[PDB]
């Protein structure tokens, strides 16, 4: 949804990320119900892409619109008008905050406006001409997801929305615990959930087609994506919420999508949280997990891989699919069927064969010990060159599907293409050290440790916390939202009852009819700028309901006494305990390992290539140089540059002197600096390396 | 210096809780025995638990049977749910197996002599008039936490789906002391600790199981001078 | 140490392990050897076990700023996926633990591992090469543990209580044991005023002339009056370490850890560093240092200072309505008078917060945290900038706890916004000026021992002195500190108190100034009459080892990286 | 309240919403239909006023 | 002009080096890296490279 | 006396068992017991890998090693055992 | 320079470097500066050849 | 169930009364039960004697300076309070300290009753100064623990009583550290380290077996629930 919704200031007739200055990565007065000032890549793109707000319409000629309420003497009227910058300039628009009357006259003689150059003033009730409609109107929909978002820095706001579109599908969704309100819009019109065209209903409920009566008389089928591998390797499939007999109606949610539960967003899960230091393992913004997460595959997510190879139409033969495999032992092949491929729910590790693929070879000579082997076992040197696909490095799971291609099925190949075989590979990943969780306000952090259930602490109830932050995170960011969370989420799901005996409070004076109590495992809606103040907080805080054993855990403060898992001793000191909703990011270790020891090099200079994907090594810049040079160690200097680089006699004598525990020899002229002796004379630039006694050294040794 | 042995003694607060309070004790000393209770219990209490299912027409977890509302991965999940205690080392095997429209639920199991289920009321799948849902499940005794066991490992079919087990048959525990007990000072503790149970076996027989568990390891620490 | 994942450790040791376990006849060739890795048999592990022994890898985080950035560490196996990291050298390396990433590389002839065990191991290298400053110490949760662990509260429970007319002295101890043992009972606390006896603590360089004429040997008995805690710090330190008995600060462990660096070996320096950190890592967990709404408190009051300031704006508007002002007398005057506000609610609130305050003991520990980051989250959020650079006449009133509206955030989203834009220009504009300043002092590499030069450089120590004291110039630490002299100190009444060639230092500078000598003639490398490069003596003693600079250093890569390293932190005002 | 199957969730929110969201999709949608020039876009074009619909 | 080549303005330097016909005598850190040999600082100068390491006569005869 | 007595230190453990410090007094400086410990490793190597059947020139370990303990390792035990000599070119 | 001489000069620049590096409390010793202002004045021009 | 390995106990001399006792392997988890519990029972369930009250001839009301000897009153408690005494009999038992003219008072000064015995005859309590005199009455009670000095139980009946601390326990002084090590391709397994540091009235392994004796006794009386239960067997 966030990626429709953007606009890009890059590309053909735009702007360019190296020739634009300090002009306009800047917030204009203007942007105000245009275009979110929070929402931006934090990169090299900062500020040239951002995101449309809530309530803003595109002009005719191109220019965007934001609706305002016309309000004239001093009386807002219910007639909403869409003015663009232009005409927005002329006029002086209110703040939508302001007071008003049952009928709409201004209870204060002070209102809040903007001018020509924003100029917020104090000005009449009499000169106010316009209003805003909602006080989110200037942020996006990312942003108008979290709470308490006033209380939040504009980093820490702008990290948060950031982080907020990285989460990954849950196996399992949950909706949280306090939210904003704009999630069932969000989700409704992401496209991922199904909504009902006709009210009717529901004939026929099954896990993989809904079928939907109407009153008209006409049938609906929908049918739902079980396990589609998205385009970044996530898992989206959609469930059922509806039973067979139930009546829906029209614009009702029928089935959820990936991060979804009964039509609202749901990106992470409520965990309980404390607020403390623990031995250590939570510093510097690390995370300590408790392993009821990994018992009870809480923050479990699927991921699913597709690998494909083609059998194309070669010049020096025809490429044949089989399990032919001329050089394998026999328990290779045991998973694989007639055709030569797995069979489908086969558990496959790494380095196993997915499909068998024999290409020609071609007519070559042969090694003379090559051929005296052949020739003492008998196996026939055939022209084929083996091609079997396999399993990269460090992946494995379960086959799921397998779709194949063939040019003789009337199918769209392109040219030259014979056959073509994909499988894909399903992977369920459980939560573990080094991948990363964050919340909603831009706090983020890898996970250090994950403790037993008995070592973490407890509540005196009994109930082990989940998850550890550290405190001295906190004060230094600046964002209490995440405190203010945690407090209102700790009353979300404890139940509260205002003592609305001898009166009702001082402080719950404002509060809604409907907020005067509620059950446990409630759930709560802050808005953006309109929610839960301090003080509605404190006052839920003090008046929640206690536990089945009629003792309250938490005291007016938003603290508890937690005792040590390891040694008994309670703390002696309160700490701060509640539910906090964070999100399982997109940066896992399983994706983010890498090592390398021999592989691939590239062509013009005798260089290891680069990736993960590709087997790369890691680039030894200039500034590791520098540090190298500082410290004085000119040998390992000397090593880096030629022997794992360049020396092409140099990397295989090194490996040959490993291999044989030998001593690594000394190292030769690298390859890029005969590159550019070569490059040199191509510009008739007479470049010659002279000897001690002044002739000429040829670099044609060979 | 104190000759009054410490006693203990049990009151039951509901059918799978208890209430055991242990007195006199020295000071400093009611908090630290609980903990080592506790980590014992919530440790190394044995139980028994599923760990592999083989429904009839599925091959692999990422699928769905026709006429099940819920696909394999919630039947996994709803299956994990079970609380089934065991007296046969050996695995042994437990089928499930309804047809027609209905909702198939845990008292739809038959297991066999020595397995029994004792919640015949939880959820597992709904089928409508054209659902047959038949599966096969694997019951083997254990503790602790073990994670799945992969088919390349046991050297097993392509039906057959490995599940996680989680043995322990312990909720929750936690203790609390007084410093009330007086005989010649007053400064003598008194624990008093919480037991509850998923109903698989009583208290009385977890905290019997944590105490050999201990006296075994505090025996060992001690003979072996 | 470090630690490594095993499928990267194998990854990388693939020759050696396929070499040793053709060794021990786990395969019968080396093709044989290469499948059974590739297959990960269960028999690898135990031989990548044996390969990886005391083998040093490099870590390398990007960007490389300076030395520190590549260290060597004695790999580990892990279960996990993700590289175990020392969190003392956290500060070295610039690094944070939310996602970023640290390269491995292998050494592999002998003189490359020989360089990584002597030159870049990891604890040989604890002193910063650009001013000498120790950057593997406490810091953060550490030092916060340590200034709990050490610091004294009055009143506390089992204090100590002078002698009565009916009773003795209460609170007096006769061993560190027996206090341990109080503490566990609840009858003593770690912050209370006690007199224990010790006998394995050297006394504080005062106490014991007093007590031993001779000297202080292990087993004699003292009397002291501190607390438990400053007792366990002491413990922590090395033996021979005078007692400290002070309040941990920051400051005071930077000074601490200077002097053992500068007194006992480096290997000393390490051990003690550890078990520091240890020590806080474990007292940092029970110092009951937590964030809540409630700490967050605001002053009575600042509602009154605002009123008052609200009403001296509304006044000068008027005034500036009836037409005798002019709109930059008007702003100025605002920026004032809103800048006095900030100030009065910042003292307020710092007035108001007590000293138990988990945000205040964070902030006065040396920890982290600033008062105007304490000012903006409790209190006035003060002026804001225009996206132009430019001071806004309404500033913000409404602190982040009590919620912001829509304008003020709308503001506040510009001036964080113009922050994140600049932050990157000055980084990039850092990295070119890092750049040149390396490339071109690159041949000034350390050639000679002396070059016998009578040329030096004048540097002043004291200038005037308010009744000839001769106060101590308050830059002398990096312009005098760690440089030779050229001539002899001669004062009035000539007598040769410091000679010609002496490396100054801190007892130099104190005989110096005592001597009435304010000015020195020290050897610099601007003055050198080396044909190639610089000598050792003129450039004085090497700020990372303690001592003269090694012949064959380069030293202008270490001067370049040194100042083009603070570039990012360097606000243009 | 506009969806008809929606759960409750109690809100701290203290001012009247004048107007609701508009489709978070219109941004690309109408530009499109206008683009082809579908009759939906062709009523939408002829009620808001205009001279010649193309 | 090979550290003036590889640090700025390639062309005009490489120019005038082939004008002047100059001669790199290869003595310094950043021209001894692009050839790949060791530095003339640490342990590559001549002084530390040419250390003769032997067992001491009490050693070689006791063992 | 505690100053004459300063070296006093727990045990050393792994990559840092020969103490840094002494093995710079045995040499004179860290760049010439570089070279030291490498040649010395070197030749260690060389011993190891010797054919057997032709001219012993290069002395082995002049003390006993561990099972599996690196060249270099014992290298820096000869050297902090004054086992050893070398001259600066 | 020209008006004073060659150690004017010097102590200009490593005051005036030192000036704004001390502003934000940053520790530089002036040896680091040093190498760099005497790598600035190693040439001289000629006039009378 | 059955343990994959038996833990093992071994001993490592530090001094002449400390050790450094060493379990390994247990289970993930099993270290942190044991050494706590283990600390706890070292430090205050053994029993042992020592004094609880003394009464110095000349002082009475001003408890600042004893005159005649160098020491003042608070180092001569502290030294007293060092001494080492095993009683056979629980009630309370009254010793006497008497010394004539200058020299030195050690603690084999002391003259031991029926049943009272003293390990530390070489203790320094107080210097006599020329013609001096000391004559302190000493109260040794038994018990098990620390217990502080608990205040006069008279209103006034006894005047020169001078409470102290009172050092129950044999041992002194107990720190346990807890690591990891690995057995087969398992580094979970903990490994227990315990120091402990006693007095020369018993050694460190009888301690460490009198806290193992009654703490098998605890968890066996929590065990008598159920004796037929199902738990982890260790095994011979
Ligand atoms: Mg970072
Ligand atoms: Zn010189």
């Amino acid at each position: 949804l966030t990626h429709k919704r953007r606009l890009s200031a890059l590309g053909p007739g735009g702007l360019s990320r190296e020739r634009a200055g300090l002009e306009v990565r800047d917030v204009h007065p203007s942007h105000y119900g245009r275009m979110c000032p929070i929402e931006t890549p934090e990169g090299p793109n900062i500020g040239l892409i951002g995101s449309l707000s809530v309530y803003a319409r595109v002009n005719p000629f191109g220019f965007i619109e934001t609706p305002y309420r016309k309000v004239e003497n001093g009386v807002v009227t219910d007639q909403i008008d869409y003015l663009t910058a232009d005409e927005e300039d002329r006029h002086v628009v209110a703040q939508a905050n302001s007071p008003t009357d049952e009928n709409g006259r201004f209870t204060e003689d002070r209102v809040m406006v903007r001018k020509k150059g924003g100029e917020v003033e104090f000005v009449s009730a009499d000169q106010v001409d316009y209003m805003d409609v909602s006080p989110r109107q200037m942020v996006s929909v990312a942003t108008a997801m979290i709470p308490f978002l006033e209380h939040d820095d504009a980093n820490r706001a702008l990290m948060g929305a950031n982080m907020q579109r990285q989460a990954v599908p849950l196996v399992r969704s949950e909706a949280p615990l306090v939210g904003t309100g704009m999630e069932l819009r969000a989700a409704i019109d992401a496209g991922d959930v199904v909504v009902a065209d006709k009210t009717g209903v529901i004939e026929e409920v099954s896990a993989d087609y809904i079928t939907v009566m109407a009153d008209d008389g006409t049938r609906q089928s929908y049918r739902l994506r079980k396990f589609a591998r998205s385009n970044h390797g996530t898992c989206a499939n959609q469930r059922p919420i509806v039973d067979a007999g139930q009546r829906v109606e029209a614009g009702q949610v029928i089935a959820d999508g990936p991060c979804t539960q009964n039509g609202e967003m749901a990106l992470g899960k409520n965990l309980l949280v404390a607020i403390m230091p623990w031995e250590g393992h939570n510093y510097e913004d690390a995370i300590i997990l408790s392993n009821r997460l990994v018992e009870e595959d809480v923050l479990t997510s699927i991921h699913i891989e597709e690998h494909e190879i083609d059998a194309r139409d070669t010049k020096l033969g025809a490429e044949e699919i089989t399990r032919d495999i001329p050089n394998v032992s026999d328990e290779v092949l045991a998973d694989l069927d007639e055709r030569g491929i797995v069979r489908i729910g086969a558990e496959v590790r790494d380095g196993d064969i997915l499909v068998g693929k024999v290409t020609p070879k071609g007519e070559t000579e042969l090694t003379p010990e090559e051929r005296l082997l052949r020739a003492i076992f008998g196996e026939k040197a055939r022209e084929v060159r083996d091609t079997s696909l396999k399993v990269p490095h460090g992946e494995s799971g379960k086959v799921i599907g397998i779709r194949v291609f063939s040019r003789e099925d009337d199918d769209e190949l392109p040219a030259g293409v014979n056959e073509l075989v994909r499988v894909y590979v399903a992977q369920k990943r459980k939560i573990s050290d080094g991948d990363k969780l964050a919340g909603r306000h831009g706090n983020k952090g890898v996970i250090g440790k994950i403790l037993p259930v008995e070592d973490m602490p407890f509540l005196p109830d009994g109930t082990p916390v989940d998850i550890i932050l550290n405190t001295h995170g906190v004060p230094r960011r600046m964002n209490i939202g995440q405190i203010l969370e945690t407090h209102l989420g700790w009353v979300a799901k404890a139940g509260w009852n205002i003592d609305v005996a001898a009166g009702v409070p001082d402080w719950a004076s404002k509060l809604p009819e409907e907020l005067y109590s509620a059950p446990a495992d409630s759930t709560v809606a802050t808005p953006v700028f309109d929610g839960a103040q301090e003080g509605e907080l404190a006052g839920l805080l003090g008046s929640t309901l206690p536990n089945r054993d009629g003792e309250v855990m938490v005291d007016a403060d938003g603290k508890s006494t937690l005792f040590d898992g390891r040694s008994g001793e309670p703390f002696p000191y309160p700490v701060t305990v509640g539910y906090m909703y964070i999100l399982k990011l997109h940066h896992l270790v399983d994706d983010k390992i890498h090592a390398r020891s021999t592989g691939p090099y590239s062509m013009i200079t005798q260089q290891p290539l680069g990736g993960k994907a590709q087997f790369g090594g890691q680039r030894f810049g200039e500034m590791e140089c520098w540090a190298m040079q500082a410290y004085g160690a000119a040998y390992t200097l000397q090593e880096l540059l030629t022997i794992k680089s360049d020396d092409t006699v140099g990397r295989v004598k090194v490996y040959e002197a490993i291999v044989k525990g030998e001593n690594i020899p000394e190292p030769g002229i690298p390859e890029s600096f005969k590159v550019l002796l070569k490059e040199l004379q191509s510009l008739c630039l007479n470049v010659e390396v002279l000897s001690s006694d002044g002739a000429a050294i040829e670099m044609r040794d060979g | 210096l104190i000759s009054q042995r410490p006693t203990l003694s049990e009151e039951t607060v509901a059918e799978n809780r208890s209430r055991f309070v242990i007195e006199p004790l020295e000071p400093g000393f009611g908090y630290t025995l609980g903990n080592s209770l506790r980590r014992t219990l919530l440790s190394s209490i044995p139980g028994a638990a599923v760990t592999s299912i083989r429904i009839d027409g599925v091959l692999h977890e990422f699928t769905t049977v026709p006429g099940v509302k819920e696909d394999v991965t919630d039947i996994i999940l709803n299956l994990k749910g079970l609380v089934v205690s065991s007296d046969d080392d050996e695995p042994v095997t437990m089928y499930l197996r309804k047809q027609g429209p209905g909702v198939v639920t845990a008292g739809d199991i038959v297991p066999p002599a020595g397995v029994t289920v004792h919640n015949p009321d939880m959820h597992i799948a709904t089928l409508n008039d054209k659902g047959k849902l038949e599966v096969e499940l694997v019951v083997e005794r254990g503790r602790g936490y073990v994670p799945a066991v992969q088919n390349k490992a046991s050297g097993a079919e392509i039906g057959r789906i490995p599940v996680d087990s989680i043995y322990s048959p312990v909720l929750k525990v936690t203790y609390k002391v007084e410093a009330t007990r007086v005989e010649q000072r007053t400064d003598f503790d008194k624990l008093i600790i919480d037991v509850e149970t998923k109903n698989s076996i009583s208290p009385r027989d977890a905290l019997a199981s944590a105490g050999g568990t201990l006296v075994e390891l505090f025996g060992l620490a001690r003979e072996l001078n | 140490q470090c630690g490594l994942p095993k499928l990267m450790a194998l990854e990388l040791f693939k020759p050696f392990v396929m070499k040793r376990l053709v060794d021990l006849n786990h395969a019968q060739n080396i093709k044989s050897a290469k499948r059974m890795v590739e297959r990960q048999r269960p028999q690898v592990w135990d031989v990548l076990e044996e390969v990886i022994a005391e083998h040093p890898v490099l870590l390398n985080r990007a960007p490389t700023l300076h030395r520190l950035g590549i260290q060597a560490f004695e790999p580990q196996l892990v279960e996990g996926k993700a590289i175990q990291l020392h969190p003392l050298v956290c500060e070295a390396f610039n690094a944070d633990f939310d996602g970023d990433q640290m390269a491995v590389h292998l050494p592999l002839s002998a003189e490359a591992q020989a360089e990584a065990r002597i030159l870049m191991l990891s604890s040989n290298n604890i002193l910063s090469p650009a001013s000498g400053k120790p950057l593997a110490m406490p810091r953060l949760d550490m030092v916060t543990g340590l200034y709990y662990l050490t610091t004294l509260v009055e009143g506390a429970t089992g204090e100590y209580q002078a002698a009565t007319k009916d009773a003795p002295e209460q609170g007096v101890y006769s061993s560190p044991a027996e206090a341990i043992m109080a503490m566990d009972r609840g009858a003593l606390s770690v912050r209370a005023k006690i007199k224990v006896r010790l006998t394995e603590l050297r006394p504080p360089t005062d106490l014991e002339a007093q007590l031993f004429e001779n000297g202080w040997k292990p087993g004699d008995a003292w009397t002291a009056e501190t607390t438990l805690g400053r007792v366990m710090f002491n413990e922590l330190l090395p033996k021979s370490y005078p007692f400290v008995n002070e309040q941990m600060h920051k400051k005071v462990q930077a000074r601490i850890i200077n002097d053992l660096a500068e007194r006992f070996p480096m290997i000393v320096v390490a051990q003690t560093v550890d078990k520091l950190k240890d020590a806080g890592f474990y007292w940092a967990t029970r110092s009951g240092v937590t964030v809540s709404m409630a700490d967050v408190l605001v002053p009575p009051q600042k509602q009154e200072i605002l009123e008052r300031h609200e009403a001296e704006a509304d006044a000068i508007e008027r005034k500036y309505q009836r037409g005798a002002l002019n709109h930059t007398e008007r702003n100025e005057s605002l920026v004032k008078i809103w800048q006095d506000a900030t100030e009065e609610v910042g003292k307020a609130l710092e007035e108001f917060y007590p000293a138990d305050n988990p945000i205040i003991t964070i902030v006065k520990s040396g920890a982290t945290g600033n008062l105007t980051q304490t000012r903006t989250l409790a209190g006035m959020k003060g002026l804001v900038t225009n996206p132009k650079g430019e001071f806004i006449p309404r500033p913000i009133k409404s602190s982040f706890r009590e919620g912001l509206t829509v304008l003020e955030y709308f503001i506040n989203t510009h001036g964080a916004r113009k922050g994140l834009a600049d932050t990157a220009l000055r980084t990039a504009d850092s990295g070119y000026l890092t750049r040149r300043l390396v490339d071109v002092s690159q041949d000034v590499i350390v050639r000679e021992h002396d070059c016998e030069t009578e040329r030096g450089i004048n540097v002043t120590l004291a200038e005037r002195g308010p009744d000839g004291t001769l106060i101590r110039d308050a830059h002398v630490e990096t312009s005098a500190f760690a440089r030779t002299l050229a001539t002899d100190a001669v004062d009035a009444n000539g007598n040769v108190i410091i000679e010609r060639g002496h490396d100054l230092g801190d007892p130099a500078i104190d005989a110096l100034l005592a001597a009435g000598i304010t000015t020195v003639k020290v050897r610099s490398v601007l003055t050198c009459t080396s044909a190639t490069g610089v000598c050792a003596m003129c450039y004085g003693r090497s700020m990372a080892t303690g001592k003269l600079v090694d012949i064959g250093e380069a030293v202008g890569i270490v001067a370049a990286q040194s100042i083009g390293e603070p570039g990012t932190q360097l606000t243009m005002r | 309240n506009s969806v008809p199957g929606a759960p409750n969730r109690v809100s701290f929110a203290k001012l009247r919403e004048p107007l609701e969201v508009p489709g978070l999709l219109d941004v690309q949608t109408d530009s499109f239909e206008w683009l082809v020039g579908s009759d939906r876009w062709r009523q939408a074009a002829i009620d808001r006023g205009e001279e010649n619909p193309v | 002009w090979l550290s003036a080549a590889s640090f700025q303005e390639t062309t005009r330097v490489l120019t005038d080096a082939a004008i002047n016909c100059r001669s790199d005598k290869l003595n310094g850190l950043k021209e001894n890296v692009i050839i790949g040999k060791l530095i003339p600082a640490g342990t590559g100068i001549s002084r530390y490279r040419n250390i003769q390491v032997q067992p001491t006569e009490e050693a070689r005869a006791a063992a | 006396i505690d100053s004459s007595a300063a070296s006093a230190y727990d045990t050393p453990l792994g990559i840092t068992n020969p103490p840094i410090d002494e093995l710079l007094s045995r040499a004179s400086s860290k760049y010439a017991l570089v070279i030291y410990a490498a040649k010395r490793a070197r030749q260690i190597n060389d011993y190891y890998n010797q054919l057997g059947d032709g001219i012993l020139e290069y002395v082995g370990p002049l003390v006993e090693p561990g099972l599996q303990e690196k060249p270099l390792s014992i290298a820096l035990r000869e050297i902090h055992g004054d086992l050893l000599e070398h001259t600066e070119g | 320079l020209r008006v004073q001489g060659p150690r004017e000069v010097q102590i200009h620049l490593v005051k005036e470097v030192q000036e704004v590096y001390r502003a934000q409390g940053v520790s530089i010793h002036d040896k680091h500066i040093e190498v760099i202002v005497r790598q600035m004045l190693r040439r001289v021009t000629i006039i009378d050849s």
